[PDB]
């Protein structure tokens, strides 16, 4: 969790809080319309350069910013394939309820497992000095959950094995 | 690698930290407790299970179960929960980035060792791990190389004589009387004065009573005769309920169970006779040195005046021509940890790990043929 | 449910309904079971006559093992010549059933329990051989090892009921050891089955359940006695769980339950892997809810006026 | 055996446990012809795990412990005792004996005592003794089935012998020299 992820976590925090200087901006190709500019990528003069934060080859933090919208996709550790399946299913459930989260994408960008997307409106109404707090909190708690759920798998396997075998 | 993990997963208490440090970063009771009521409240963050210090603090509405019984883990689910707690909630370091050192009592079933190694390698994916005996750790901590070690803890008491750099596995004596049995006997003999302790919370309270009041006398008959004129021996304790209880001859009676195991109805030698037999089982040429080096270790050996009485009994048993000396450092409560850290911070120890690449190519039986 | 059922529930319910009924009706339904076994129910000749058929890929090996006689003395005179496309057939007419209700119920249960009833022939044969060797060894203790070896050689029996499964069973003077050649395709199934099998081994070890038969599992290598047996690949991806059934585990009062249990083992393991998947689903959603709780910060307090129920404030003030 | 039963998980401490373990050694333990080969066989312990029904009704199962404890006789280093096995002990005893009767003693190897009742001890010890000794003479082992009470049988034969009555120790004959009268003529 922490006491363990200081430099990576603080680098992500600083980069995210620096990249969240959004602004209301309409569409330069369609009139009377405004769209998240990071997702469309049609006007390159307002798209800041993509930025990547990493701690190890299996952990990355792609930070793509724009004038109004910021997309922030991360990779979390999957040491063994058990954690691979657990991470995939858990993060699918996480993104399946993006309606009540307001900063999630229903489908992550390829080569990743989750992609946040903070449009202007979220910074407009929701005070954003704890969106990053939620970000880092999730980035550590997710590994916590994966470990706990694999423990629960082992426990249930033990219980069912005992229940089956005792009734000879 | 900068530092290596090390965890003393003892039966009653668990000690964890980094190799080379001189202070336990994390010590919490090895307790996993589940609620036993309804919770008509709303919210409150209903947590399914509380482990460690949280369970010790909220024992009012919880039932506590020790995963390790008599040094053998019996609830692997609770053991995994405790290891997860140590890794994430208190030390909060990723297991996959730190080799770990574990401790297991001698003469335990091989199933315990194999299962522990497999769990650490697969469920936690540690880089490397090692399993060591308590007596070797005690010798490492004390700075000695020769001397029989008495390791009395919460779960089991064992003796492992070790000459200069060599251990005699055939002279290892293991006794299943320990702090938990002493606490149970104290609970049983506190009933004769009226006070009754039943639930696990009462068991922890009695453990605190034994912590703060129990001590070992010098001569049992003389101490009982003195207690007959019960004038200047009784003490008082304050329960959390606020009621004050008085303690008497049972203040020192229950520590004597170590020296007279017949008190709890078990036919075995005391912690002095077992040491004498363990020394006599060794070669004759090394007894003259093992007598001079008696090592006290573990939490149970923290009773006041236990060392003096044990020295008296061993001197009585042994011939008078050769002197008997017993040693007990004031920090012997964490002697096992100190030895473990000293061993883990040794350059010559770097090639004695068990790496994952070594483990997966030989199965979980590799621990038997490498660790010990 | 924790334990899988031991017979086909549909057959049991259908038989009970048609026996307790007064006006029978023509039926033609083919029903599949676990492990590829298929059952067919039809009434071709008379409305009161019901024919039930059994399908199994390994049935000729059962015939080789001597299952026709066991089926005969199990099902009495009910035996009928097999139908096309099926292995074992039975024809029942409602006009000859015993009047007593308990006889009808036990007949329905026995017919519905046809799967293990036909699959238990090797187990019965192994038990008889075990009794023979037990009495022969009791005749002279000094004559044990050579007869034990010759029984391990000659009486070594095997069967292939799935293309990734195998039972290898052989008797002795005191025990009837059985080997399962488990293997799971559908990668995630094998992924969870690794943990399931590892935990299943440990179980026996625990002193809590020492009364159970001894288990022995070691992947990437088969036991000594079955490397030369045909059909056993040289540890490609197949595990090998071995149960050692001692004399106490098949006492004359516990043979049938042990047979059914050891038969249903693999299906229980599969179903419980699926149940573990569901357990993940529910826990994972249950506390991604907690993550949503953690997120629900960063929302300044707002007030909704009424939003009473199934409507919009139901009033102008 | 008590020491090595612990690693399986079982615990035996009291003297009642001592008698129970003695009965277990009575019924189950046997001697392995080749230690390494039998350990390799027990690695795949398909047919080397008997079950003993304890008096409490809870069964225990032992694998290589069946034959690991009887090998202490052949390998005394197992228990830390520094000595040769019984086979090499007998070989040394015969070698130190005078040469003219070594061949006779090779052909007469009597087995006696309760401990020598392990199944197959005679075959293993015969093999090892022949390996130790030169191959030019034949060696055989005598293991009567009655060897449990062979000492009594010999005592009875000696007592019933016709000329033994002069070898007794009469009370009067004991009176003169006190307790030490036995040493001068008993053996
Ligand atoms: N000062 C003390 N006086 C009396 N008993 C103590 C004292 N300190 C610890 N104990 C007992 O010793 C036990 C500590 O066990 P511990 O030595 O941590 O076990 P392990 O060596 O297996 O980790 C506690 O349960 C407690 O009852
Ligand atoms: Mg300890």
């Amino acid at each position: 969790m922490s006491n363990t992820l200081r430099p990576y976590l603080n680098a992500v925090r600083s980069t995210l809080t620096a990249s969240l200087a959004l602004e209301e901006f309409s569409s330069e190709i369609v009139e009377r319309q405004s769209q998240p500019e990071v997702e469309v990528g049609r006007s390159p003069e307002i798209l800041l350069k993509p930025l990547v934060v990493s701690r190890n080859e299996q952990e990355q933090c792609l930070i793509e910013s724009s004038v109004n919208s910021v997309r922030f996709s991360i990779r979390i550790k999957q040491v063994d394939e058990i954690e691979r399946i657990l991470v995939r299913k858990f993060m699918q459930f996480l993104m399946g309820r993006a309606e009540s989260f307001f900063i999630l994408r229903r489908k992550p960008v390829q080569g990743y497992d989750i992609s946040f997307l903070i449009t202007n409106y979220h910074t407009e109404e929701m005070l954003k000095h704890k969106l990053v707090d939620f970000i880092i909190e999730f980035m550590e708690e997710v590994d916590a959950e994966i470990s706990e759920m694999k423990l629960f798998l082992n426990g249930r396997a033990r219980l069912v094995a005992e229940t089956y075998l005792s009734c000879f | 690698e900068t530092t290596a993990l090390v965890c003393d997963n003892g039966s009653g208490l668990v000690k964890a930290g980094f190799a080379g440090d001189d202070a336990p970063r994390a010590v919490f009771p090895s307790i996993v407790g589940r609620p036993r009521h309804q919770g008509v409240m709303v919210g409150m963050g209903q947590k399914d299970s509380y482990v460690g210090d949280e369970a010790q603090s909220k024992r009012g509405i919880l039932t506590l179960k020790y995963p390790i019984e008599h040094g053998i883990i019996t609830n692997w689910d609770d053991m995994e929960k405790i290891w997860h707690h140590t890794f994430y909630n208190e030390l909060r370091v990723a297991p996959e980035e730190h080799p770990t050192l574990l401790t297991e009592a001698p003469l335990n079933p091989k199933a315990n060792r194999e299962k522990m190694t497999q769990i650490m390698f697969e469920t936690f994916n540690v880089p490397a791990m090692y399993v060591a005996i308590q007596a070797v750790l005690s010798l490492y901590a004390s700075g000695r190389t020769t001397g029989i070690v008495l390791d009395s803890g919460d779960g089991v008491t064992h003796n492992v004589p070790i000459y200069e750099g060599y251990a005699l596995p055939h002279a290892i004596m293991r006794l299943d009387l320990a702090g938990r049995d002493l606490t149970d006997y104290l609970m049983k003999i506190l009933t004769e004065r009226g006070y009754s302790f039943v639930t696990t919370a009462e068991r922890e309270i009695v453990r605190d009573i034994k912590e703060k009041l129990c001590y070992v006398a010098l001569d049992f008959e003389n101490e009982m005769a003195t207690a007959a004129s019960s004038s200047s021996l009784e003490k008082s304790y304050e329960l959390p309920d606020g009621q004050v209880i008085t303690i008497g001859n049972e203040r020192f009676r229950c520590p004597e169970t170590l020296f007279q195991p017949s008190f709890i109805g078990m036919e075995s030698a005391g912690i002095h006779e077992t040491t004498y037999n363990s020394i006599m089982k060794c070669d004759i040429d090394i007894r003259k040195d093992l007598y001079a080096n008696n090592v006290m270790s573990g939490g149970t050996t923290m009773y006041p005046g236990i060392a003096d009485r044990m020295q008296k009994e061993i001197t009585a048993l042994a011939p008078s021509t050769m002197k008997i000396k017993i040693i007990a450092p004031p920090e012997r409560k964490y002697s096992v940890w100190i030895g473990g850290s000293i061993l883990a911070s040794l350059s010559t120890f770097q090639q004695m790990w068990i790496t994952k690449q070594e483990y997966d190519e030989a199965g979980p039986s590799i621990v038997h043929r490498k660790c010990f | 449910m924790l334990s899988l059922d031991y017979n086909n529930i549909f057959i049991y319910e259908l038989l009970t309904e048609r026996f307790s009924s007064e006006n029978p009706s023509s039926i033609d339904q083919v029903v599949t079971d676990f492990d590829g076994v298929t059952f067919h129910i039809s009434t071709p000749e008379e409305k009161t006559k019901i024919l039930i058929s059994l399908s199994m890929k390994c049935y000729p090996e059962l015939v080789n093992y001597g299952t026709l006689d066991l089926l005969k003395q199990i099902y009495g005179a009910y035996v009928h010549e097999p139908e096309m496309g099926y292995n074992f057939s039975i024809l029942i007419d409602l006009q000859q059933l015993p009047a007593t209700d308990e006889e009808k119920e036990q007949l329905a249960m026995s017919i519905s329990m046809l799967k293990r009833n036909v699959l238990a022939a090797p187990f019965h044969r192994a038990f008889t051989k075990q009794a023979e060797l037990a009495d022969l060894a009791r005749k002279d203790p000094e004559n044990a090892p050579m007869l034990d070896k010759q029984a391990t050689s000659q009486e070594l029996m095997a069967i292939h009921y799935r293309d990734e499964e195998t039972i290898v069973l052989w008797p002795e003077h005191d025990r009837v050891t059985v080997v399962f050649s488990t293997k799971f395709r559908e990668e995630t199934d094998r992924i969870f089955g690794k943990v399931f099998l590892q935990e299943f081994v440990d179980a026996r070890r625990r002193p809590a359940i020492q009364t159970a038969p001894q288990v022995l599992f070691s992947y990437r290598d088969p036991p000594l006695e079955i490397r030369d047996i045909q059909g056993i690949q040289k540890g490609d991806d197949f595990g090998f769980v071995t149960f050692v059934l001692f004399e106490r585990h098949f006492t004359p009062q516990n043979r049938e339950d042990c047979i059914s249990h050891i038969q249903v083992f693999r299906n229980t393991l599969h179903f419980h892997i699926k149940a573990s998947k569901a357990y993940m689903h529910q826990r994972m959603r249950k506390r991604v809810a907690d993550f949503q709780k953690v997120l629900n910060r960063a929302k300044p307090d707002v007030e909704l006026e009424r939003k009473t129920a199934t409507g919009r404030s139901f009033v102008r003030a």
